[PDB]
């Protein structure tokens, strides 16, 4: 009660800007010659790979 | 783009497309712009 303690305040915002802070995206594996789904950075769909 | 030029006064005729380089995140509103020298 009065021993020193240290504090830190994180703020955000938005408005009419791009974003261009944004937190990370995980990649799975990669596999071929199978009707699989795919989400290749933004684009979706299904079919085989080759 | 960056194109050799024959020795040559008036543009030369022909094709030659431009590769991008960079789109940059600003939002600022544009109206006049100007160009630097060395010297
Ligand atoms: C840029 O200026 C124009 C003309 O004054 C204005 O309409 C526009 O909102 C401005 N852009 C901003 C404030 O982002």
């Amino acid at each position: 009660g009065h021993q020193p303690y240290r504090v830190v305040v994180l703020s955000f915002e938005l408005l009419h800007a791009p974003a261009t802070v944004c937190g990370p995206k995980k990649s799975t594996n990669l596999v071929k010659n199978k009707c699989v789904n795919f989400n290749f950075n933004g684009l979706t769909g299904t079919g085989v790979l080759t | 783009k960056h194109t050799p030029i024959n020795l040559e006064r008036d543009l030369p005729q022909g094709f030659s497309a431009l590769e991008p380089l960079v789109d940059l995140p600003i939002g600022i509103n544009i109206t006049r712009f100007q160009t630097l020298l060395a010297l």
